[PDB]
């Protein structure tokens, strides 16, 4: 009915940059707030970044995510995170999901796979 | 900031378990929220804003209370609930939002 798709996963060296689309159908960032959030392997969900409804959103950041990470909407159907310095544990699954509602993350995608290593 | 869930609980098939969640800062608004993930699949939506159920979600998962100090209770276990539940609360200027690190249900015979 509505739904959203992570891109955009890669195998990466330490230290080199990538960057995630996040792409919308059925709605638009207009009225709602958008978060990645991701899932190390064998570890708990991790919030990383948020930006505001509309184009004149607000954006906040998780402490330990500000240096090397930053969060953008490309258009009113389109979110982007940029990652600058990774090393292997940011090795994670990576999650757009919508405020639909409150705090409720009411959708999200399937997660594109990120791996940093040797 | 920082929000604690309990560890590795086990409970039986009609049983009920209550799962406990902890923030070391007062929510903003009522913004808290659970989640179940079953392993290979995305996180679904099951209570937001303390209280209130989702669409689609039974009447056998209640939420509770305010702080600080929130339950959720499930009953009239099924087996299709062995999964892992997450709590996540709102916040204020930055550091707005955070997950806890997600207890894992095992359900077991009666
Ligand atoms: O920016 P605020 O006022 O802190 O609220 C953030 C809000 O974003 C959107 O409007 C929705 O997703 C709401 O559910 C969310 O609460």
């Amino acid at each position: 009915s509505q739904s959203v798709k992570e891109s955009e996963g890669d195998l990466v060296k330490p230290g080199a940059s990538l960057t995630l689309t996040c792409k919308a159908s059925g709605f638009d960032f207009t009225w709602y707030t958008m978060n990645w959030v991701r899932q190390a392997p064998g570890k708990g969900l991790e919030w990383i970044a948020s930006i505001g409804a509309g184009v004149y959103g607000s954006n906040y950041y998780a402490s330990w995510a500000k240096g090397r990470f930053t969060i953008s909407k490309a258009s009113s159907t389109t979110v982007t995170l940029q990652m600058t310095s990774l090393t292997v544990a940011d090795t994670a699954t990576y999650f757009c999901a919508r405020d639909g509602i409150n705090g409720g993350y009411d959708i999200w995608g399937p997660g594109t796979l990120v791996t940093v290593s040797s | 900031l920082v929000m604690t869930q309990t560890e590795s609980p086990v409970s039986a098939a009609g049983g009920t378990v209550t799962i406990k969640c902890q923030s070391s800062q007062s929510v903003y608004n009522n913004r808290l929220a659970w989640y179940q993930q079953k392993p290979g699949q995305r996180p679904k939506l099951l209570i937001y804003s303390a209280s209130t159920l989702a669409s689609g979600v039974p009447s056998r998962f209640k939420g509770s209370g305010s702080g600080t100090q929130f339950t959720l209770t499930i009953s009239d276990l099924e087996w299709g609930d062995a999964a892992t539940y997450y709590c996540h609360g709102g916040y204020r200027n930055d550091d707005r939002y955070a997950f806890s690190g997600g207890t894992e249900l095992e359900i077991l015979s009666s």
